[PDB]
């Protein structure tokens, strides 16, 4: 219990079943996954603490945290996932599924939104019958990228009156952002307002996604042919400038920077190089991936993953590394008894030039079994540290 | 749990009619997130579904042995061969609806395991109880009626 | 531990089909793709019952009482 | 453990009916029906039909929460026409519909010689 | 009740970018200079090649619950191939004479140049877009 | 062929040959 | 393996050959070539941590014995054959895994980690651990009621004996947002 | 079953593998930046048997 | 000939190939669901067990029991315990079999679907019956017994449903599609280079007539025409899954009716 | 791509 | 299995001789160990 | 931990699974939970008769 929010007061729903049932908007602050976690129920005795537990330590009111000025829950997973996909130029609504998405909205004032089309055939937008979840008087402005008020993108994200003009709705708008549609509708409708908000928004978008359907599979991972032979040609050019360099210091030609040793400078340029390459080979299956490649997707909407995910599976893993520098020579002037001596190559102290879906080679294997027990080590002591720094 | 550092409990149990299902009237045993797969790189898990896919059709004991010269493009020209979409995915239905689902689903067989820890062998509520002796407080756990 | 009476996924029994899998396998000399089918285990949730089962069973026998 | 009997899916309780008819305050000429002891197999199909009816200007179904098995439908139409009769109309098509399929795939089965 | 807008456009461009069933227009009025037009349209329903001809209306009615036109016969301004609704959002002053109103249509944005249909177009939510050819 | 070089999958006939004489305890046993 | 310049005959090749090979499959099949044949025979050597400082292993036989004088887009990138002083060969890669990490399928396709975290679930596990189970009394104890071998394996789990004594089932698993359950 | 275990009153026991730095050997470590010694020549000599 | 029809493709025991047309979607769905669901079979329920020497444990053998196909023609004869008025059960709501099995043989002894005895009065109906398919006639094997090895119980077959226990289930996987060439845009085939090339055709696409390029979306179109494909478990008959799934249904919305009248009293 | 166990039938039929 | 190829490294704290070392490749699983206080303290044998 | 800490009545514990059917406020509480928990109300003429019945 780290924060203000790890005990937090809630309504009880007596239901059938062993699990305690929580909302997932509430899974943030109390930092829960279902990977098998346990919570405790303390029950209140006195007319007097359950007051204190409703008027002061009630989740609606925790909703926007003191810690950062901004909300401490926020839209996440599926219903992040959705919105994205709901919320698009692209997608649109025939009636019968309109009737049943309104219908869910418990709050509904019982009026069918005119639709954004009539005469071909009547069919609703995504950010249309998502905006009978927003209240009115609801009024949101923010500019993305190069977003113009005739957002050609479909960028940043205009909601008047409660209603959404443009801009797809992602973690920028529905998550737990400083400038939120739910700190916005916190401040200005209550914190009662904006729990109903996220019920709301959950119980249309999921209901629409379970009809839509979300997946991801090894496909979502592989990158195009010729984008695959322009990246292995990237960390084949990488390799050279290494070797370049490689001979340059072995030659004695390569000036030392200033306050660093040759071998100092030499292993910064190396370093930097095999890490500029992972980088290039990454940010080309990043562009080759297609918008219905479903990594992406939750990548765009900010459901889960980010770059370095997409990167590493796809095009090259990178370079491995323990205690700041790449794999050293733990046996005498070699990382592996399978390499000679004195070999400085990207291969030998640990890059790994392969992607997850390549698989890696018995070094590479090693190298980032290496570097990745340095990770569980650290946690593990940082587990502790921040524990103690916490108390005192 | 599946072999890769993938566990998870239960949710809801849904019956057959419930669930979505190939037109060849295959429905899944199991439904993970397909969120649980980016933040997490377990690139073996899809492969291992793909690989399993295609050792169920054949019948064959699929290898997924490490260091192999075997390859998703290799597993996919075979389970093309054996009539279905070469990277794993199916047109599914919605079970409600019967309308087809606009997403196509990574469907597949994958070792899942069985692990020690079931609900009903955690759950645990007290209101007034065993106290301890010397401290005169409740006492520690589910077996002592703990608080 | 005993050849699963139908199958999780769809409930076609395979039951039936166990004694006659291994006859297939031993006897006919067929592979286990063409066995399977023969036996008409036709979507590979059904495969999968037979293929991956392991009748342990017989080893229990084994012991005395 | 903190299971639920198995028939509660289908069998009424101790004073459940089938049928709740509820008016509808947010709209007028409609009303919500909730139907309990039944799941998707009866709501999506009456909800379908009751959308051919020209008379029927709103008619939608939600199972609020899967560990019960029970549905509200919404069914809101045009002035001098009740609900209830949209409904039941609906329900009269649908039978009609089925008994039509029946007396067909019996012609049909009875045409096979297998 | 009536119309506010109504003039005949020449398709310049049609562009779909990232996107499978809109594609977003520019056209050029064929009877005034100083009008111009760009909207996002559903190509699904109503394609649009670019050196089209199109007659394009603004008008204010033909709160509100939707009635499904179950309705055999009614009285909608139905004489045009595709109807779009949408509000009114930005009023700007490019230059004297020259003014640009923008209309969304659930997301389906429109921006349309001109100077004369001041004592027309209104920052009203009442906005039916008309098209037909 | 008799002495022919040997392929990649001929290493697990070895593999094979090590645990039919040593066993997965091996270590336990011999100490 | 033991790997020496010896036959005349090319370049430096693998002590052992096809006819050994062969020599213990005939062993293998009667249920007299054992482990021990390959030892006293002098084609295999034990090596610790410090004697490896002293010798230069190649990682394949094969991909590592003949050199150059097309290539499969889909597979990993590898390295090099380019030295001629190797002493030993791997038997294989795949044995620098123990028990615990050889259950895993394709870890070459995994972030380090998530094996690391596999290595710990597979003893929170289920399934028959002894077929003699309903003869001991334990103090706890958990049989699976319908084990199944896994359709995907590693070579590796012949010797772990898996294949007799499983630890999970099959599951027909859809990667999908349903519900949001 | 495999063996390479005890059954002592009942309960099967493992003997855990124990780490420990060999015997007999010569290292060389460099002492840390205040120590009044450079560097130490150690030998944890015992005898094996 | 009246309102939504049926093509039949295919016949056998175990399965019926066949194309529903001019039905909507819904109905289609809803009949797929009433299948797997709501038909009502005879399946063991409960088993008391008067010795067990099995390798197998108690509950273990009795689930087996429960998923062993059980004779369900005149299912329709037979009463719900439930709503029977005897105590606990009786020949109008039940079917008694006995399973009494005994390692003679020096090898190892068999138990089957085919070794279960009716012990109940079946009343002259067809029901109780287990169902055996196989070849040698033997049905499925409930479990091996060594020499010692006994096995003596008592079963209680009852009516029931898919929705309690999926025992009751007297049909295996439904086959169902529409709109094989996808017309409706129902569907977003996921692609790397051409969703045409990656994505195989269905046997259906041999039923419908491509749309060919130059033609525009149909925005008009609905789906009607669904190909399906029924296999039962041996229970019922093939086309009586079908049928009662038919008739289950309509019942099922007739009882709607008829709780709508009893509301229109007060 | 799967594992060979057939090597009873390729050792028996070859030796 | 596992358990009986299992080692324990006596000590004492955090540092080096949790890493895996070059020297431990083909000796000790590189994956294999717990999380936490015995985090590389506990290896096991390949 | 005897002061600062304490083991407490009336307090409960179980594995958590998310719902997306649940109010961002509320907490789904099984059953067996709901039915070893209480709270001890007073009798008063608003709730006497509730009351009654509960203990009934
Ligand atoms: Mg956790
Ligand atoms: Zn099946
Ligand atoms: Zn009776």
């Amino acid at each position: 219990s780290l924060h203000k929010m790890s005990m937090m007061a809630h309504r009880v729903k007596v239901i059938p079943y062993s699990t305690f049932r929580l909302n997932l908007s509430v899974t943030s602050p109390y930092n829960a996954d279902f990977d098998g976690d346990e919570m405790n129920l303390h029950v209140p005795q006195s007319e007097e603490t359950r007051a204190e537990l409703s008027q002061l330590c009630a989740v609606p009111l925790q909703i926007v945290s003191p810690q950062s000025n901004k909300p401490c829950m926020g839209i996440v997973q599926d219903t992040l996932c959705g919105i994205r996909k709901l919320t698009l130029r692209d997608t649109f609504i025939e009636l019968d599924q309109v009737l049943n998405m309104l219908y869910w909205v418990p709050d509904w004032d019982g009026v069918i939104p005119t639709p954004a089309i009539i005469k071909p055939k009547p069919l609703w937008s995504g950010k249309q019958i998502l905006s009978v979840a927003i209240p009115n008087g609801i009024h949101l402005q923010r500019f993305d990228e190069g977003t113009t008020l005739l957002s050609p993108k479909d960028n940043g994200m205009l909601i008047i009156d409660g209603q959404i003009i443009f801009g797809v709705v992602e973690k920028k708008t529905v998550g737990s952002s400083n400038g939120g549609l739910i700190h916005v509708v916190t401040r200005e409708k209550g914190p009662q307002v904006c729990a109903k908000l996220f019920g709301n928004i959950q119980k249309v978008v999921n209901f629409w996604l379970l009809h839509n359907g979300f997946s991801t599979g090894i496909g979502d991972t592989i990158a195009d042919g010729p984008t695959m032979r322009e990246i292995t040609e990237t960390i084949a050019e990488a390799k050279k400038k290494v070797l370049d360099v490689t001979k340059e210091a072995q030659a004695n030609l390569l000036t030392a920077k200033h306050g660093m040793t040759l071998r100092e400078s030499f292993e910064d340029n190396v370093v930097r190089f095999l890490n500029e390459a992972r980088d290039k080979a990454g940010r080309l299956a990043e562009v080759n991936l297609k918008d219905l490649n479903n990594v992406k997707q939750m990548v765009m909407a900010g459901s889960k993953g980010s770059f370095i995910n997409i990167a590493q599976m796809s095009a090259c893993v990178g370079q491995q590394s323990v205690e700041g520098k790449r794999i050293a020579f733990g046996f005498v002037d070699r990382t592996l008894p399978h390499f000679s001596k004195d070999d400085y190559s990207p291969e030998s102290k640990g890059f790994v030039e392969n992607s997850y879906l390549r698989g890696l080679t018995p070094q590479e294997f090693f190298f980032h079994a290496m570097g990745g027990r340095e990770g569980l080590i650290d946690t593990a002591v940082k587990t502790a540290e921040t524990g103690y720094i916490q108390r005192r | 749990a599946s072999r890769h550092g993938q566990k998870g409990t239960i949710g809801i149990t849904y019956r057959r009619e419930d669930m979505p299902f190939t037109a060849e009237g295959i429905v899944p045993d199991l439904i993970i997130n397909p969120h649980a797969i980016p933040s997490r790189m377990t690139v073996a898990h899809l492969i291992e579904c793909l690989l399993s896919k295609v050792a169920a059709l054949s019948g064959n004991e699929g290898d997924a042995s490490p260091f192999t010269d075997i390859t998703v493009e290799g597993i996919s020209k075979l389970l093309r061969e054996h009539g279905y979409q070469s990277r794993g995915f199916e047109v599914m239905y919605n079970g409600h609806t019967g309308k087809k689902l606009m997403a196509q689903i990574f469907f597949g067989p994958t070792y899942y395991q069985r692990l020690r820890h079931m609900v009903d062998d955690k759950i645990h509520a007290r209101a007034r109880g065993p106290m301890q002796v010397l401290t005169r407080q409740p006492v520690e756990g589910r077996s002592r009626d703990g608080g | 531990m005993i050849v699963p009476v139908r199958c999780f996924s769809c409930g076609k029994v395979v039951g039936d089909k166990w004694e006659s899998y291994l006859n297939l396998l031993q006897e006919d000399e067929l592979d286990e793709g063409t066995a399977l089918s023969r036996l008409g285990l036709k979507r590979y949730c059904c495969r999968r019952m037979i293929l991956t089962h392991v009748d342990l069973i017989e080893k229990f026998l084994r012991y005395n009482p | 453990m903190n299971a639920p009997d198995r028939f509660e899916l289908f069998l009424l309780g101790e004073g459940e009916s089938k049928l709740k008819i509820d008016p509808d305050t947010k709209a007028p000429n409609a009303v919500v029906i909730t139907f309990e002891k039944e799941d998707h197999t009866l709501g999506n199909l009456i909800r379908a039909e009751l959308l051919n009816d020209r008379k029927v200007l709103f008619a939608a179904y939600k199972v609020e929460h899967p560990f019960f098995a029970r549905f509200k439908l919404r069914i809101q139409t045009t002035e001098g026409y009740d609900p209830k009769d949209a409904l039941k109309n609906a329900c009269n098509s649908i039978i009609n519909k089925l008994g039509a399929l029946k007396t067909n795939f019996e012609t049909e089965w009875n045409l096979q010689t297998l | 009740s009536n119309t506010l807008f109504d003039d005949i456009f020449q398709v310049s461009e049609v562009d779909p970018g990232r996107y499978n069933k809109v594609c977003r227009i520019e056209a050029a009025s064929t009877t005034q200079d100083q009008c111009k037009l760009t909207l996002d349209i559903n190509v699904e329903l109503f394609p649009v090649a670019a050196q089209d001809s199109l007659t394009v209306t603004i008008a204010s009615s033909l709160t509100r619950s939707w009635r499904p036109p179950q309705a055999g016969d009614r009285s909608l301004a139905d004489d045009y191939d595709y109807v779009m609704y949408g509000t009114a959002y930005k009023f700007e002053e490019v230059s004297k004479d020259l003014i640009a109103v923008y209309y969304s249509f659930g997301g389906l944005l429109m921006r349309l140049e001109g100077n004369y249909r001041n004592l027309n177009n209104l920052k009203q939510e009442n906005a039916y877009l008309l098209i037909r050819r | 062929d008799e002495s022919a070089p040997i392929t990649a999958e001929d290493s697990w006939a070895v593999i094979s040959a090590f645990f039919r004489e040593k066993g997965l305890v091996s270590q336990q046993l011999d100490s | 393996f033991i790997v020496e310049d010896d036959e005349s005959l090319g370049h430096k090749e693998l002590k052992v050959r096809k006819g050994h090979i062969a020599k213990l499959m005939a062993t293998e099949y009667q249920d007299e070539y054992t482990w021990s044949s390959l030892l006293n025979e002098g084609l295999v050597e034990y090596i610790d941590a410090e004697e490896e400082e002293s010798i230069l292993i190649a990682m394949q036989p094969e991909d590592l014995e003949p050199a150059e004088a097309d290539v499969d887009p889909a597979k990993r990138i590898r390295v090099s054959h380019h030295a001629t002083t190797f002493t030993h060969c791997e038997i294989h890669p795949s044995m620098i895994l123990g028990v615990a990490a050889s259950i895993i399928p394709f870890p070459d396709h995994n972030q380090s980690p998530r094996n690391t975290y596999q290595s710990a679930m597979g003893k929170q596990a289920m399934g028959v651990f002894l077929t003699n189970y309903n003869v001991r009394m334990d103090t706890m104890a958990n049989i699976l009621y319908y084990p199944q071998k896994p359709l995907g394996t590693t070579r590796a789990m012949e010797y772990l004996k898996f294949r007799e004594l499983p630890a999970g089932q099959n599951a027909i698993v859809a990667i999908a947002c349903y519900s949001g359950y | 079953d495999m063996g390479g275990y005890f059954i002592i009153n009942g309960s099967e026991k493992v003997l855990i593998a124990q780490e420990r730095s060999a015997g007999n050997i010569v290292q060389v470590f460099k002492k840390a930046a205040p120590s009044p010694i450079s560097h130490v020549a150690e030998i944890r000599s015992a005898l094996e048997k | 000939e009246e309102g939504p029809q049926v093509k039949i493709r295919e016949a056998s025991k175990d399965n019926v190939d066949f194309i529903l047309s001019n039905v909507d979607l819904a109905m289609a769905n809803s009949l797929r669901r009433v299948m797997i669901a709501e038909i009502p079979t005879l399946a063991i329920d409960s088993v008391e067990v008067e010795t067990n020497t099995t390798v197998l444990a108690d509950e273990f053998i009795a689930h087996r029991l429960g998923l062993i196909p059980l004779q369900s023609m005149d299912i329709e004869q037979l009463e719900y315990s439930r709503d029977c008025f005897c105590e606990d059960h009786c020949d109008k709501c039940s079917v008694v079999l006995t399973l009494q099995a005994f390692g003679e043989s020096e090898s190892t002894t068999n138990v089957y679907s085919k070794d279960l005895v009716i012990v109940s009065n079946l009343m002259g109906r067809n029901i109780g019956h287990p169902i055996i398919q196989d070849k040698e006639g033997n049905g499925v094997l409930i479990c091996k017994l060594r020499k010692g090895q006994e096995l003596k119980l008592t079963c209680v077959a009852k009516k029931g449903i898919a929705k309690e226990h999926a025992k009751w289930g007297p049909a295996a996987a439904i086959e169902f599609e529409y709109d094989p060439w996808n017309k409706l845009k129902h569907t977003d085939y996921w692609y790397e280079q051409d969703s045409a090339k990656e994505w195989p055709q269905s046997k259906n696409c041999e039923y419908e007539d491509p749309p060919n390029e130059g033609d525009p979306f149909d925005y008009k179109a609905q789906a009607d025409t669904f190909y399906m494909n029924v296999e039962s478990v041996g229970s019922i008959p093939v086309d009586q899954v079908v049928v009662r799934g038919i008739d289950t249904l309509q019942k099922k919305v007739a009882s709607i009716l008829l709780a709508l009248t009893q509301m229109d009293q007060d | 791509f799967i594992k060979r166990d057939r090597m009873r039938r390729n050792f028996l039929r070859m030796r | 299995l596992s358990h009986l190829r299992r080692t324990n490294t006596p000590i004492g704290k955090l540092a080096k001789p949790r890493q895996l070392h070059n020297t431990h490749w083909g000796l000790v699983c590189p994956a294999e160990t717990p999380e936490g206080q015995a985090c590389g303290l506990v290896k096991n044998l390949s | 931990g005897n002061l600062m800490g304490k083991r407490v009545d009336f307090s409960a514990r179980t594995v958590i699974s998310g719902d997306p059917n649940l109010e961002l406020d509320q907490v789904g509480v099984p059953k067996s939970i709901a039915k070893t928990l209480t709270y001890p109300e007073v009798v008063t003429p608003y709730n006497i008769d509730r009351l009654t019945q509960l203990v009934r």
